[PDB]
């Protein structure tokens, strides 16, 4: 059960959508930290691409 | 006959495979059982032998004279890799493969002294009584380690000490004593060591154990065959050379002969520019082994002491007794008679007693009751102080 | 202090100024140097007041440089790379 | 201890490949010395390259 | 005595899972019950301790023979008993300096 | 053209026989063997070159280079560039079995096989070599 | 040996000493900081010949310190003992180990082992001395030794005799 | 009342030299 | 193998003898107590083991 | 004098040679041989001596003085230490420099494959830059595919 | 547990070895009838080398080995310790020459 | 105990065919591409030029 958890964990946590030992030419920053100065930033980068 | 049985180029060919690690004999095993199953059958499996040597991991080696033999063979199993990993071995590699090794000695010697790798008496010099005909362990002459009721001094076990700590002495002849479940032979603990616990090369004697050892032979180190070997293998590993020392050839065509170092290559090829009366051979530059070299020592040379007690000393040379060297020291500034094999010509000694006794430079410490002093200067045996 | 202000700073033509922001406000280094190998592999114990090269087995013809720590260690991985920088403090022409 | 040819070219091309890439982890047409985490070894020469690296 | 000991590589092979002062301590004891084998342990270092107010003026070899002539002479009026030095070498310590014998 | 080759290398074999009675003579007066060095230079250029090794075949010069290979009666090994570049010119030169048999020297090869002064890499080379000439005989 | 060598020193001035009387300061720095020092290079300078007529140039200021550099070249006398070399000595100590001769500034320590097994060392004479039937070397006596080894250290030199063979000993 | 001074123009025992309290004054 | 190419064999490689007795002379000279040898004189001098100490304790006189 | 003094004389650089390293060089500047791949004694602290963390090539903890230099870790500026190699390896900087050098010499007499007789090849002897001095020698020893053992008399190749 | 019989050379568990003996050794070593100092005295499970051999006939590697008259099975190249005094001289008694496998003989 | 927000990824429609004008220096002028994925699970699986 280790696997599966591990895998989205990190891949969520770090933004490397990946396997953990591919890191490299993964493509990075899918996952980012919400932005949480105001509302109308948290707003926008809810709906960003 | 063992020379007639090298190979042919008709005899059947030898691949390799690589396979995982730790699975060699497991595949060998495998081979052997689907050959046995299959043998009688239709279709047997056309091989003649398969093996694998430990020295050369992650490879299996199969005798047979078809590659589609051996993919039958290896088909099946797991721990053969995807990819087919074989090689021809080549014809020459034959008798290499199944050469034995570790044959540089017969055996372990009944009566030789040798050093422990562990245990209580950790490299403690020890004497092999007994030699078992296993081979993994053997009955060894120690000195024991007990405090009798982070380890205690060794010191010959005894009895009346023993017996006053600990009044549970067991006896079973004259001479031969067993205390606290240990079997101690007139003072000599006799105790089974594993073959995994021994250093039976390069082991390095003192002369206080060997005294204390030869002392119940009534006569000191009566005994001096194997100390000789070793004395032979000191003096043989710790000879070094660098570009233009003086040396002396021992054999050979050129034996007694001078010359210098002009390059070293490696530890065991040294390039020799050679020094006659004639100009035409002192333009001449020979490379000569090591193991025919003597270094040549004039007297009034700065050398430096290799190894020894002597350690780190320096000094000039004065008399030049063949083997040992006498010279004056630096520090000390009195004569030390050290063999030439502990002497390096260092020009310049530059000496650093960094890691060394309790003082530094500069210490302000008190010589005495009366006397308070600072030191001036550190030596590897003394110190200097201006009161 | 990066290029750009470097290069203003050659403008301006304060070559003081330079070698001051570059080495005291910065990483300055002493190193003793052989005055033959030219190799910084001078033994200097400076409490015992004693210098030695090995290599040359020389005891006198040596120097000490001002040096950034920053070209002190890119001459070592020179060394470390077979590449042998030699420093000499006279021209030859 | 013993010799097999095959053996000793690859631990031989095993030392090459080590003592290479310790000096210059870019060279193309193999691949690169890895770490266990996986990211590339940090030769000697691409310490000295860059705009991070220490001539620049 | 006791400040030379707690130095000596004597004690740490004697004692070594002890602290310093443990042997300094140790040392204390020992002179207590025998200054003269305690004197005698300093071996090289005996020549070190404060003796004489001028004791330095004299040369190396003088003042050595003088502290061989002092201890010769006083281990001679104790006695030295065999068996014991056989059983202890820190009692036979006392041996070599018998009048006749010698190291 | 390959006459002349011949007869140079003949020269050779004499100049190689003379120097090494030279050089037993001198050790046997007590002084070190010196002219197989002097001439090694000039042996070591001919052997190298390839084309001339038909011709050292035609003049047997391995007889020569047994003679300087064969230990003097004092139980002195020739000088180590000797052994080493007799080697090389060996590995170098296709030997038959027909010129091992006119020259003899598979006894010394065996020789410095079995002996243990000999250098490891000369007696490992020793033992390729020897299985190298045992090859064509058994097939 | 004594010799004349031109030799070369490079001299370091404060400011606080920029004034008229800088040259002669110069000189006398000079003087005090060569006469009398040892150096292994080059063995003991004695003297500076023309010491009050020494050219010292301009001196060249170092950026960011400040103080001057001055190169001076001098002519002087120096003194230095070689390998292999007999020299006549006068003996400053006598020793069971040796006995110590002074050759000029340089001190010179011979071992017994160096010196003829005839010369046994009497410490019952007065003064204690390592004599012959013919011969007798004491403290403040003339010795022709020959040098055979010298050491270098930081600023002195340490050289060691011998008279064990022909034309040595006392004189 | 000693003091233990060094100086690096001094050549003699590395340039130290024992001298008393009571005789120096203050730089 | 075949007794003939064996005969050619030994012609070519020789049984030996032709250096039997130079193997012979190499393996004597190969094959060889002085404790002054074995140790440092000064250790030698340190425990006690040397000629002076051996005269000393025959002699019949106080050290 | 931020520096503790010393009695060197204190020069600035006026000339940066470069060139490679001798195997003779490295062997003589540096102070160990390194030997054993732990790099640790047994994590007891001390690091192994003759191991890749040996205190003879310099000390980087504040209350350990280099065992070499004496000097503290603000001053000691590191010693090299060598590595005996069991093969000789190609140095990855150089490996086309060397097929350069294979292409211009002959493989076994180790001579140049072109003489001064040619008037093009004492032409570009006569430059004076190294690097332009190899390359058109290079460009000239390309062509010649074979070596000479006697004058294009003996020109000392092998043929 | 295996032990590698040192005769013959080939590898069988120690208690085989024991109850039943070698099934090629046994017409000169009697293995099953012999004690367990005599079984170690000719098996020693301290070896090196495993061994298969599917064609003794024709198996170059069975000649070099000399194990081409034996059973196919596991065998081992080298074998610690040798046949002891007593035995060589039983062997001998019997006119069957013993060549050590331990490699130091060789 | 951190938020993370995935940020939206744009890539190129599949199943829909592409031309292209390559440029002068090549034998190519002009290429057709189309990339292919199966309706279930939308995975990229072969492209074809
Ligand atoms: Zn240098
Ligand atoms: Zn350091
Ligand atoms: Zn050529
Ligand atoms: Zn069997």
């Amino acid at each position: 059960s280790t696997t599966i958890t591990s895998g989205l964990k990190y891949s969520l946590a770090t933004g490397n959508w990946g396997e953990q030992k591919k890191a490299m030419s993964s493509r990075a920053g899918v996952s980012q930290v919400l932005n949480r100065y105001t509302y109308s930033s948290t707003l926008s980068h809810l709906r960003r691409t | 006959p063992q020379r007639l049985l090298i190979p042919t180029v008709d005899d059947p060919g030898i691949w390799g495979v690589k396979v995982r690690l730790g699975k060699e004999k497991d595949v060998v095993r495998q081979i052997l059982k689907k050959k046995l199953a299959r043998e009688g059958t239709k279709n047997p499996l056309e091989i003649y032998s398969a093996f694998q040597r430990d020295s050369f991991k992650g490879h299996v080696y199969i005798e047979a004279r078809k590659a589609e033999a051996i993919n039958d063979a290896l088909k099946g199993n797991v721990n053969v890799f995807s990819n087919n990993s074989k090689f021809l071995v080549g014809i020459v590699e034959y008798k290499d493969l199944l050469r034995p090794v570790k044959s540089s000695d017969v055996k372990l010697t009944r009566g030789s002294y040798v050093r422990v790798k562990n245990g209580k008496f950790k490299g403690d010099l020890a004497q092999v009584d007994e030699v078992l005909e296993n081979g993994l362990e053997a009955r060894l002459k120690l000195v024991p380690r007990l405090d009798y009721g982070f380890r205690p001094a060794q010191r010959l076990f005894s009895e009346a000490e023993a017996r006053v700590h600990e009044p549970t002495i067991r006896r079973d002849r004259d001479g031969f004593v067993t205390y606290g479940g240990e079997e101690y032979y007139e003072g000599f603990l006799y105790k089974t060591f594993r073959l995994q616990n021994l250093i039976v090369n390069s082991i390095n004697p003192t002369l206080n154990e060997l005294s204390l050892f030869q002392s119940n032979e009534e006569s000191t180190t009566i005994d001096l065959s194997t100390i000789a070997d070793s004395l032979k293998e000191t003096a043989k590993n710790l000879v070094s050379f660098q570009p233009g020392d003086n040396v002396e050839i021992i054999n050979g065509e050129l034996n007694h002969l001078t010359g210098t170092v002009s390059s070293v290559n490696q530890s065991t090829i040294v390039s020799v520019r050679l020094h006659s009366d004639d100009d035409t051979i002192n333009s001449e530059t020979v490379e000569i082994p090591t193991s025919d070299l003597r270094k040549i020592f004039n007297v009034g040379d700065h050398v430096r002491v290799i190894h020894g007690k002597h350690t780190d000393d320096t000094g000039l040379i004065v008399e030049v007794n063949g083997d040992k060297v006498e010279f004056i020291s630096n520090q000390t500034k009195r004569t030390v008679i050290v063999f030439s094999n502990y002497l390096i010509k260092s020009t310049d000694s530059t000496v650093s007693i960094n890691e060394s006794g309790r003082f530094e430079l500069h210490d302000l410490v008190q010589v005495n009751s009366d006397l308070v002093g600072i030191v001036i200067r550190a030596q590897k045996d003394s110190f200097d102080v201006l009161c | 202090f990066g290029e750009m202000e470097r290069d203003c700073m050659i403008a301006h033509g304060a070559a003081g100024f330079l070698k001051e922001r570059l080495m005291e406000a910065s990483d300055a280094f002493r190193v003793h140097v052989c005055g033959i190998c030219g190799l910084m592999s001078v033994i200097a114990n400076l409490k015992k007041n004693q210098f030695e090269c090995r290599s040359c087995k020389n005891k006198t013809n040596i120097y000490q440089l001002h040096i950034p720590y920053a070209a002190k260690l890119l001459f070592q991985e020179l060394m470390a790379m077979n590449i042998a920088p030699r420093l000499y403090t006279e021209r030859s022409g | 201890d013993g010799s097999p040819q095959h053996i000793i070219n690859e631990v031989e091309q095993l030392l090459q490949f080590h003592v290479a890439t310790y000096m210059d982890n870019d060279i193309a047409g193999q691949p690169q010395a890895l770490q266990k985490s996986g990211r590339p070894v940090k030769a000697i020469r691409a310490r000295l390259k860059g705009k991070e690296g220490r001539l620049r | 005595t006791a400040r030379l000991y707690q130095h000596s590589s004597k004690s740490s092979a004697e004692y070594p899972n002890r602290p310093q002062l443990a042997k300094y301590c140790i040392g204390l004891a020992k002179y207590i019950q025998s200054p003269l084998l305690e004197y005698l342990a300093l071996d090289e270092s005996m020549y070190s301790l404060h003796i004489h107010k001028h004791q330095n003026l004299l040369p190396r070899e003088k003042l050595i023979d003088a502290v061989q002539t002092s201890i010769v002479d006083i281990v001679n009026l104790v006695g030295v008993d065999i068996n014991e030095a056989v059983r202890a070498p820190y009692h036979a310590l006392a041996l070599p300096y018998v009048c006749g014998l010698g190291p | 053209l390959e006459q002349m080759q011949d007869e140079l290398i003949q020269q050779l074999k004499l100049q190689m026989e003379e120097s090494a009675i030279r050089d037993a003579n001198n050790i046997e007066q007590g002084k070190p063997a010196i002219f197989k060095l002097k001439l090694l230079p000039k042996v070591k250029d001919i052997l190298l070159r390839a084309n001339l090794a038909d011709s050292i075949l035609d003049n047997n010069l391995l007889a020569s280079v047994r003679l300087w290979l064969e230990p003097l009666p004092d139980a002195s090994l020739p000088a180590y560039q000797i052994q080493k570049v007799l080697f090389d010119a060996i590995k170098s030169l296709p030997i038959k079995t027909s010129h091992l048999r006119e020259s003899g020297l598979g006894k010394v090869m065996v020789f410095y096989q079995k002996s243990k002064r000999v250098e490891p890499n000369l007696k490992r080379t020793a033992e390729k070599l020897i299985s190298d000439w045992t090859r064509p005989i058994m097939g | 040996m004594f010799f004349l060598k031109d030799l070369s020193l490079i001299l370091t001035l404060h400011p606080s000493y920029f004034g008229p009387q800088m040259n002669q300061y110069l000189r006398e720095k000079l003087l005090t900081d060569v006469e009398g020092t040892c150096t292994g290079q080059f063995g003991y300078i004695v003297t500076v010949l023309d010491g009050m007529n020494i050219d010292v140039g301009k001196g060249r200021i170092i950026p960011g310190s400040g103080s001057a550099e001055f190169e001076v070249k001098y002519r002087a006398v120096v003194w230095k003992p070689f390998k292999g070399e007999v020299v006549d000595a006068i003996v400053s100590n006598v020793s069971p180990i040796g006995f110590f001769a002074d050759v000029g500034p340089l001190n010179v320590f011979v071992s017994t082992r160096l010196i003829p097994d005839n010369l046994v060392y009497n410490p019952s004479n007065s003064p204690p001395a390592y004599m012959s039937n013919d011969e007798l070397i004491t403290k403040g006596s003339k010795v022709r030794l020959k040098v055979v080894g010298t050491r270098t250290d930081v600023n002195e030199i340490y050289a060691i005799g011998s008279i064990k063979e022909d034309f040595l000993g006392a004189i | 009342n000693f003091l233990f001074l060094r100086s690096r123009e001094i050549v003699e025992n590395q340039g130290v030299f024992v001298t008393s309290s009571n005789r120096v004054k203050t730089i | 193998l075949q007794g003939e190419q064996y005969q050619e064999i030994i012609e070519i490689f020789g049984d030996g003898t032709d250096y039997q007795w130079t193997l012979d002379a190499e393996e004597e000279m190969e094959q060889p107590t002085s404790l002054a040898d074995v140790f440092e004189p000064s250790e030698l001098k340190e425990k006690m083991l040397t000629d002076e100490d051996n005269v000393i304790r025959v002699t019949d006189l106080p050290e | 004098s931020q520096f503790p003094y010393s009695s060197a004389p204190l020069r600035s650089v006026k000339e940066v040679q470069f060139g490679l390293l001798s195997p003779e060089e490295i062997r003589a500047i540096s102070v160990v041989k390194i030997e054993y791949p732990e790099i640790m004694d047994e994590s007891r602290q001390r690091p192994r001596e003759g191991g890749l963390n040996d205190p003879k090539l310099g000390s980087i903890d504040r209350n350990f003085k280099c065992q070499t230099c004496g000097e503290g870790m603000a001053e000691c500026p590191g010693h090299f230490g060598h590595m005996e190699l069991a093969k000789p390896v190609f140095h990855i900087g150089f490996i086309p420099k060397i097929k350069k050098v294979c292409e211009c010499i002959c493989m076994n007499c180790g001579k140049l494959l072109l003489d001064e007789t040619n008037p093009t090849m004492a032409q570009a002897i006569r430059i004076r830059d190294p690097k332009k001095r190899f390359n058109a020698v290079w460009q000239l020893c390309k062509t010649k595919m074979v070596c000479e053992a006697d004058a294009p008399v003996s020109r000392g190749g092998c043929g | 547990r295996e032990r590698a019989c040192m005769l013959c050379g080939i590898v069988l568990p120690g208690r085989v070895f024991m109850q039943n003996g070698c099934p090629n050794c046994d017409s000169v070593l009697n293995l099953r009838d012999s004690d367990q100092a005599t079984v170690n005295e000719c098996t020693s499970s301290s070896f090196e080398g495993l061994v298969a051999v599917g064609d003794n006939e024709h198996s170059w590697v069975a000649k070099w080995l000399r194990v081409d008259r034996f059973q196919p099975g596991l065998y081992a190249v080298r074998v610690d310790g040798r046949l002891p005094s007593d035995i060589v001289a039983a062997l001998e008694q019997y006119g069957v020459y013993y060549r050590p496998r331990d490699g130091s003989v060789i | 105990g951190s938020e993370k927000v995935l940020i939206a990824q744009e890539r190129s429609a599949a199943n829909i065919v592409q031309v292209f004008k390559k440029a002068a220096p090549s034998p190519i002028s002009h290429v057709a591409e189309i990339r292919s994925a199966l309706e279930k699970g939308s995975r990229l699986i072969s492209t074809m030029q």
